[PDB]
């Protein structure tokens, strides 16, 4: 899976 | 039909490394719904920012920002383990619903984007134009981000494997491995693909005994 | 905008030789209005049939027929002299208005085509597909129709020039010219491009004295 | 094959109105040979200039000039009657041979263009880019040149028909017709499409009796 | 240049899940060299098969096989840790050199593919054609393979995390986790995307305590 | 101009 | 036929 | 990184 950074 | 309503530009989200990940491809006829399951970038990450993008560029910053929102309450987990499912749904009215849902907690957050939002016809043509004008540069940036993302994965996996190894790992190996990990972490701070690949190479060369211990621990 | 309504297929009319002449190009955003001035194929033609087509194929028969209508009351004229202006107007509702107007008489006739008419999404994709699958064959047919249309123009112009020449034209010239005109008329009945070009060539070779008389008559 | 040599840009000639007429379409695999039969723009024209162009733009000036040459010895003829066949042949070495041949006289002239001539890779991409960036403007210029070319045809055909008519044409008709012809000739000097179409319209409105006499003369 | 030699079809390798991974994009002008760093699918994998593909299809089987070769001597490692760098180099003669190099051992193996290998012009057009004709089906297959590959990653990561957890993991958690892991392993055997996503979902729902222990072990 | 056939 | 101007 | 199966 591709990753999403935090806010 | 004499007409179709179609997306003039790809639609997606910003993902790690500052790239646009497309959920709905340019020239898709609507209504349409696509989803993809993403995960977290950091260990113990509590929230993900969902930055909705319209455009054809590889760099997120080069696309049009349609808005953004956060999903929090992500339970403590190693990076890459949470399942955050992101759905783009464009309905018959041309309104985009974006949601992010955590499959562990069931928590969900949404943004709704009006049919009239995004780039006007001029800007759309400017965008199709720039994406062809920069196809090569965008391809290079994709290769860089893909390389940095791999090296980050090697960085982190190797550090976990060192910890799990403990005293199984000879001192000389640990010395060589940590110095290579430090240098890889530094290279990952820049945008020099060659540099990153050279540190990754160093780590592969010095880690053999560590790979063998890690392979054995779960054999 | 997150969406544009665009034409999925080119729109136009059947013109001489059975070809589609496009008035509105594929992937045009609507509303849009285009017009082109056409003329008649035959001397003393009293009416034109306006056969509205949707598709990407060169052959009219290979496209979707959206309907058709006639404009009559064209006043007696040599072929190619009347001005029949044909306008395709697609409005904000996606309805196509086609009109044909005679600039001499001011007479006008229209067909209105509902947004839902024409090819469905499946058939559209079948059509985009066939047009690429037959690009070469369509190109050959365009060259044939263009050749036959030129040869028809030479056929007819030359016959007029013979009549206007009268006794200025030597007997041996008229013998050679009429036999070549007959053979060209026959070749124009088939679909053998080489054949047509060979009769056209014959006519050019035998018509020199006639060209000179015609050039002089209007010098 | 892992590779094809293909034309990166369309190839053709400058034709009347300053437009590029394509003989070899972009992305054609070579060797290839195409020909088209052209004719003369002016009555009694003795020669044609063959200006070879590489590019995707509608305006000849916007394309790359590969060179040019003349074919003379065209025998006296009305405009549009001579048959000047123009062949583009690209051989296996990627060399372009362009010829122009007069089918009346058999006379032929050629230009040979080396595989390395024309636009470099940068300029090619600049050209593909500009052609999409100017697609609309190019389409408008095509409509203008097509309109001026039609109006020139009406101008000239009508003048010939007046001469052939002689006293068959009433005085009041000839007055109205010549004043409209003068105004059309003037409009054809500019680049205002509306203006040209308005003079063409005037001529259609005033020429009915003339059309009938011309139709009858060859009936 | 009047000509460019360009790749008519994308070039790449078969990767896990039976997909084609492109190293050289369709319509790339040659000479060109691209590389990407891959890794192994299985723990303790000793060799990788490098299956070179020409085509535009997502499924490897749907592309043209240009040949293949193995690189062995990969040292014992966890899946995803070895660095196998794969380079496609097309030279000025149009010959493709493919290499696979292990960055740990420095070992390298190559295949050389002649300029004349691969699909002929007919088959190329058949291929461009099928890829557009199956764009939707190929997109669905990409989503399936991406889902199965993610679920395999979750399967394996979770199993490692269970082992590392040991007695830190409550009995009831381990019962729920292993039954979900078994069911996910089964779903991964089919091609039902919904099924896989439902087992992944089950695992996310039952693994919270395990995520927390794993996050803590490396905190 | 391009020509259109009669009905 | 399309027309070509003189030199 | 993308994974390659064994022979």
């Amino acid at each position: 899976p591709v990753y999403i950074p935090p806010p | 039909v004499l007409l179709l309503d179609v997306t003039p530009l790809s639609l997606g989200i910003e993902t790690m490394g500052g790239v646009m990940t497309t959920l709905i491809a340019k020239n898709t006829t609507i209504p349409t719904k696509h989803s993809q399951v993403f995960s977290t970038a950091e260990d113990n990450q509590s929230a993900v920012t969902i930055h909705v993008l319209q455009g054809e560029r590889k760099r997120a910053a080069d696309n049009k920002s349609l808005g953004q929102f956060n999903l929090d309450g992500i339970n403590p987990a190693p990076r890459g383990m949470p399942q955050i499912e992101v759905t783009f749904d464009i309905d018959a009215d041309g309104i985009l619903h974006v949601s992010a849902k955590d499959k562990n907690s069931g928590k969900e957050q949404k943004i709704t984007i009006k049919a009239s939002s995004g780039l006007n016809e001029d800007e759309i043509q400017k965008m199709v134009r720039d994406a062809e004008a920069n196809a090569e540069a965008d391809r290079k940036f994709e290769e860089l981000v893909q390389t940095r993302n791999q090296g980050d994965h090697l960085l982190h996996s190797t550090r976990k494997q060192v910890e799990e190894a403990g005293d199984k790992l000879p001192a000389d190996d640990k010395t060589a491995i940590e110095s290579a990990l430090t240098a890889l972490e530094t290279a990952l701070k820049g945008e020099d693909k060659a540099a990153i690949e050279a540190k990754m190479q160093e780590l592969a060369q010095v880690s053999q005994k560590l790979m063998e211990i890690a392979q054995q621990q779960h054999a």
